[PDB]
């Protein structure tokens, strides 16, 4: 399984460019794909979502219209055309796979990411601490808050936890507030109330240093928190 | 709407799976399923082409999927129903085998066993309205052997000449007499290995006739 | 010479232990009464005769197989199809769901019980391994662990498979007739298999020998399921009756039959409490039986063809049923 | 007293037609085992017959009991157009069913491979298009000043060109095509059926029985269709060219006119109730 | 000789202790009554907490 973004560069004011991301090692057609942008020295941000088969397409309020998303199932690649790029659009975009079914782990794999430089009822996720100085071997707890209760009527809580180590793409730890993502140590744990949640680490290792991000998936206008940057 | 963000994507995936299943079912429907039983089965398959064996062959715009049971010595009564609805049943019998006894201290004759199997399949409750394509194979060896060993050994009550044509006609009549539901279904009997391409022609003709007869019956014209 | 006297001794010993039947004991038990079973979810998408289905451990996911060549996993709550796995051999006779839900098995008129990995990082479900060790059609393939699966074949012998090695860990050749079904005990230490010889044998996984045999049925046994306590199991046969057998009492306890039923049974299952026995029948209907009194507690109509398979959730919420009409319906 | 009896008879006939068509439609819909191209055409014919029974027959019955029209010119025109459209659709549905049967019988390869419900949908659309083309002319044009000159009793347009065109395209062309198709089907069936001595005699008896059965079916279908829809179009063609001479007796004309509605009622009986699958479905449901 | 295996397997006649069927039935009924409240099928759960409604 691998995802490889492409199309990065520098854009003149009001310019237009298209980013691409090829998929290999997995059934691209069966996985929904997301675009996540990240301005330098700033947190992540969902851009657009195209479901399997292109039936459902969603956009963020701040990218809708000028940004469009398309997928090429025969060629196993993803695209994101950009027009009228604004200076605020300076960010690096990460492609994320996702397949939606009971027991699945959405956002379990992230792409390499590509850099790009230029020149309303949404649930807001806030993290109490932007940075938390800690030492190895000491349990670290990261708390977050949501403006709207994430506990859905179906009985599932749609909270996600991501770790973005220095010079690495984000990695999934928790995707339903109780479930541990594959390929991660059992040290990480997740628990919380209907609105309040925290990420408790039993013991801190060297590779756990990075910025922890949270998301709500109750509704698609996803919002990223400030990010808790652990340092030693 | 009560569905969440992920529920809508799950529903989309479910309906995509529905579309794929419907497409695959439509593709599979437009194909003729033939059950093969029997005795020259391997020779017939070679000329016309450890569990059940599938053989695919096409003849003038019509696609046939042939399901040879593959020597399934298990209880046939427990899986024969899996073939309910096949267009036709191919039955292969070797004429020259009127002398063989299938060992077992000579308690049976291969011709008798073939007749019993044919009767059981024809009278099977799952094949009440299923046509049978009967093939008589190894006619050359049968002709060579009758000239030196009369078929009366296999049919003590048969009082006739040992010539090829008469013996073949008597065997065909005996096999067709087993059909206790003659009105519902017809038995398409053929003597094979005249040339390799005639067997497929006979199979195609029998399938076409069966389809036409079924269509007429649906309209009440047959 | 040919063990003439040995046969009668076992019969005499078993008869000597009969003192009181199950029906007499359960006289004081209050009747369950009619249960208003109503279909809550109707699952469509199969275009051919479905022969087998199995619940997952989570009590929400179930898998079904059909002669159309497709193996479908269902989201019971929302009826969303989880996966559609094309079977390379469109003659499936059985299917299973691993206790962890990671793997699914299927078997057909071919002699191979294929293992599918549902949790591949490739996403696409692939055949993890092919278990081609049988000489007859496979009747039931059931998982004990993620690495161990036990199979039933028309060749009259079951086989324990070490999946990672791909070789039969153990073979169970005691049956003389074709084995048609296989049910694992709650502890998975032993399992029981029914066969067309109208007998059921108790098999031990670790040692691999027939500890005991049961011969109550008068016709081919089509299905068997383990009682939730794990010390008893119920049989289903073409005799148009279901029979309850106890592993420790060694004798038949009770039978489930009615004069209005003259057709064979396709499948059997139990509820969490074990009071209800869900049995499928060739008359296109499933009859719910009081496991302690053999009274028909309900009927699950609504199928246009023979009911082929059924099963109860681990959590005991709903019971799924499958029929040759290609429709699976969830009942609660 | 006569008016009451007439109203009772017409109401009973309309109720029977509605009940039969509704039962056929319900059987086809609630049970997805009779979903076939031919069965789809039969269901479309049943729906058209139900529309005829519920929409135009009660208005026609009122027009007959009172002997005069008391609803207005606009309603008269709408009723006439709707009745013509629905009857033409029913006749062309019969023709399409005949064509589908002919194609299935004579083209087994197409039946297996190239026959799909889209074929039934296309046939139904073509039949409805032909009906609309038949029923539109009286709206856009025609209806000369002499026509509907008497508001007390309004009559269908009697223009020579329009009447010949409508009668032809509604009965004669469908009649000729249906006759040709069923003759082709009859010859095909004869060829197929025609295509130890005791066994031969038994086979001969079976062949004779099957031939008699198919002849009976074809004769029943053609006799019903003709005996119903032939007199109506014969009079519709003769009267416009026989205005001066023909007297147009009321009773005979009324019976001939209602023969078409009788055919609309009878079509489901012939095409579904006699059918084996439909009767089996009704038995299962009932 | 299969008899040597058969006798070793039949040694179960003495390898195991036994309990009367009456006690087994009593235990079964006790377990059934103890967990009756925990079986949704035996006791229809209210639709409020029913995932399938
Ligand atoms: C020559 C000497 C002098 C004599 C010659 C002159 C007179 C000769 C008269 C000949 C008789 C004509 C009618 C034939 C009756 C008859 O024999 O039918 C019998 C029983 O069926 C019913 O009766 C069906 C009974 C129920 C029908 C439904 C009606 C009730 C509800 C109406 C609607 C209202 C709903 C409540 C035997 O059945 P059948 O052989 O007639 O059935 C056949 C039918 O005739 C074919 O049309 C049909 O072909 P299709 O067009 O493709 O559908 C065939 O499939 C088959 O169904
Ligand atoms: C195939 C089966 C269903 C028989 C066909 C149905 C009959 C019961 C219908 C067909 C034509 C109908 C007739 C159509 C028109 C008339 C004229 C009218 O009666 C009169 O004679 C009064 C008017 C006049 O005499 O001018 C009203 C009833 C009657 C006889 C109808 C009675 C019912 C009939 C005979
Ligand atoms: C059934 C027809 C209307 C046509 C119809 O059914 N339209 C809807 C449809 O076809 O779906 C009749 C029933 C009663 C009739 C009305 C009543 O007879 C009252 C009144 C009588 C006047 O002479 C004409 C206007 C008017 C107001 C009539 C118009 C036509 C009506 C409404
Ligand atoms: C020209 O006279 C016609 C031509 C075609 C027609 N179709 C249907 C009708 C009348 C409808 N019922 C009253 C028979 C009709 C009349």
């Amino acid at each position: 399984v691998q995802l490889v973004e492409s199309g990065g560069g520098l854009v003149q004011p009001g310019g237009s460019r298209k980013l691409s991301c090829s998929a290999s090692g997995f059934a691209f057609s069966s996985f929904g794909m997301h675009w996540v942008r990240q301005a330098p020295e700033k947190g992540l941000e969902w851009v657009a979502y195209i479901s399997s088969g292109s039936g459902t397409i969603y956009y963020a309020d701040t990218v809708k219209g000028r940004f469009t998303i398309s997928r090429d199932d025969p060629k196993n690649t993803l695209f994101l055309q950009m027009t009228s790029l604004r200076s605020e659009d300076t960010a690096m975009y990460y492609c994320v796979r996702s397949i939606y079914y009971y027991g699945s782990s959405p956002f379990d794999f992230w792409g390499q990411g590509t850099t790009l430089t230029v020149s309303s009822a949404d649930i807001v996720m806030t993290q109490a601490t932007s940075s938390v100085p800690v030492t190895p071997g000491e349990s670290v707890s990261i708390s977050c808050r949501s403006s709207k209760s994430l506990l859905h009527s179906n009985g599932n809580t749609y909270l996600y936890w991501f770790l973005q180590r220095p010079g690495q793409s984000p990695q999934l730890l928790i995707y339903r507030m109780s479930n541990l993502a594959s390929g991660v140590p059992d040290r990480f744990s997740g628990s919380g109330s209907g609105t309040a949640f925290t990420l408790t680490i039993s013991r801190l290792e060297a590779e756990d240093v990075g910025v922890y991000y949270c998301m709500q998936h109750l509704e698609y206008p996803l919002t990223f928190g400030a990010g808790t940057k652990l340092e030693l | 709407c009560t569905l969440s963000a992920e529920d809508k994507a799950a529903v989309e995936r479910s309906k995509m799976i529905d579309r794929n299943l419907r497409e695959d079912g439509e593709k599979a429907a437009r194909e003729v399923k033939l059950l093969l039983l029997g005795s020259g089965k391997n020779t017939i398959v070679k000329q016309m082409k450890t569990g059940i064996v599938e053989t695919h062959f096409t003849f003038k715009d019509l696609h046939f999927k042939m399901f040879d049971v593959g020597a399934q010595r298990s209880e046939r009564k427990k899986w024969i129903h899996c073939f309910e609805g096949v267009t036709a049943i191919i039955f292969c019998v070797a004429l020259s085998d009127y002398d063989l006894v299938l060992a077992d201290e000579a308690e049976m004759n291969r011709m008798h066993a073939s007749m019993k199997l044919f009767d059981s399949i024809c009278n099977n409750k799952w094949f009440t309205d299923t046509s049978i394509i009967l093939f008589l194979n190894k006619k050359d060896l049968f002709e060579e052997k009758i000239k030196k060993s009369p078929l009366t050994i296999c049919y003590p009550e048969y009082a006739g000449s040992n010539t090829y044509e008469e013996a073949a006609a008597y065997i065909q009549c005996q096999f067709e007499d087993l059909n206790k539901r003659k009105d519902t279904k017809e038995i398409y009997t053929h003597f094979t290995c005249s040339t390799d391409t005639k067997n497929v022609q006979f199979v195609f003709d029998a399938v076409t006739d069966v389809i036409i007869k079924n269509n007429l019956k649906d309209c009440g014209l047959f | 010479q040919e063990a003439e006297q040995l046969k009668n001794q076992i019969r005499d010993a078993r008869k000597a232990c009969a003192d009181a039947t199950l029906s007499q004991i359960t006289n004081n038990i209050d009747p369950v009464g009619r249960i208003q079973m109503r279909t809550r979810r109707t699952l469509r998408g199969h275009l051919a005769k479905i022969y087998a289905m199995h619940w997952g451990t989570d009590s929400r996911l179930l898998v079904s197989a059909s002669q159309d060549g497709k193996l479908i996993i269902w989201d019971s709550y929302t009826t969303n199809k989880v996966h559609a796995i094309p079977l390379r051999s469109s003659w499936v006779m059985t299917c299973a769901y691993a206790p962890s839900g990671n793997y699914v098995a299927c078997g057909g008129l071919d002699n191979i019980c294929s293992i599918y990995n549902l949790k591949t990082r490739e996403g696409n479900v692939r055949v993890s391994r092919e278990l081609a060790g049988h000489t007859g059609y496979l009747s039931c393939c059931r998982f004990l662990d993620d690495n161990q699966i036990v199979t039933s074949s028309g060749d009259t012998t079951c086989a324990l498979w070490d999946i990672e090695t791909g070789q039969q860990t153990t073979t169970f050749t005691g049956h003389t007739g074709d084995v048609m079904s296989l049910s694992l005990a709650p502890d998975t230490r032993l399992f029981v298999s029914g066969a067309c010889d109208a007998s059921a044998k108790l098999w031990d996984v670790r040692e691999g020998m027939c500890r005991q045999t049961f011969t109550g049925h008068e016709s081919d046994i089509n299905a068997i399921c383990f009682f939730p306590n794990g010390n008893a199991f119920a049989t289903g046969s073409d005799d148009a009756t279901c029979r309850l057998f106890d592993l420790r009492a060694d004798q038949e306890l009770m039978t489930y039959s009615h004069d209005n039923i003259i057709c064979g049974i396709t499948s059997v299952s139990f509820s969490k409490s074990g009071r209800l026995l869900l049995a499928g029948y060739d008359d296109f209907n499933c009859n719910v039986w009081d496991a302690l009194k053999a009274d028909r507690a309900g009927v699950l109509a609504g199928h246009d063809n023979r009911v082929s398979c059924l099963g109860v959730t681990d959590d005991g919420m709903a019971v799924a049923t499958g029929s040759w009409d290609s429709f699976l319906k969830i009942w609660n | 007293s006569y008016q009451v009896i007439t109203s009772l008879l017409l109401g009973t006939l309309i109720f029977c037609a509605v009940l039969g068509n509704a039962c056929v439609v319900a059987a086809i819909a609630l049970e997805r085992s009779l979903q076939n191209v031919a069965n789809y055409l039969i269901g479309s014919l049943a729906v058209t017959d139900l529309m005829v029974s519920v929409l135009v027959l009660p208005m026609a019955a009122l027009y007959q009991v009172l002997n005069k029209w008391t609803l207005g010119q606009v309603t008269c025109d709408l009723f006439i157009a709707l009745d013509v459209l629905c009857c033409t659709s029913s006749i062309w549905h019969l023709c399409a069913i005949a064509l589908d049967r002919y194609w299935a019988i004579t083209d087994p390869i197409d039946y297996v491979n190239k026959r799909t419900p889209r074929r039934a949908a296309a046939l139904i659309s073509l039949t409805w298009l032909i009906g609309f083309l038949i029923s539109i002319p009286p709206m856009l044009g025609w209806r000369t000043p002499e026509d509907r000159s008497d508001p007390d009793a309004c009559t269908i347009s009697k223009d020579h060109g329009y009447t010949i065109y409508s009668t032809f395209g509604a009965f004669y062309i469908p009649l000729l095509l249906m006759l040709v198709l069923y003759g082709r089907i009859f010859r095909a069936a004869r060829f197929r059926i025609r295509k130890n001595e005791r066994n031969a005699e038994a086979k001969r008896k079976m062949a004779l029985a099957r031939e008699r059965k198919t002849v009976k079916t074809l004769g029943i279908i053609m006799g019903t269709f003709i005996l119903c829809w032939l007199p109506f179009f014969i009079v519709a063609l003769v009267l416009p060219f026989c205005e001066s001479s023909c007297h147009m007796p009321t009773l005979l004309g009324a019976i001939i006119n209602w023969l078409g509605y009788s055919n609309s009622l009878l079509n489901p009986v012939i095409y579904a109730y006699f059918n084996k699958d439909f009767q089996n479905a009704f038995k299962k449901i009932i | 000789a299969q008899a040597r295996k058969l006798v070793e397997q039949l040694k179960m006649e003495a390898n195991i202790d036994r309990i009367k069927v009456s006690k087994a039935a009593a235990d079964l009924m006790a377990y059934c009554e103890a967990h009756a409240k925990e079986d949704p099928l035996l006791t229809p759960v209210p639709a409020s907490e029913n995932p399938f409604r």
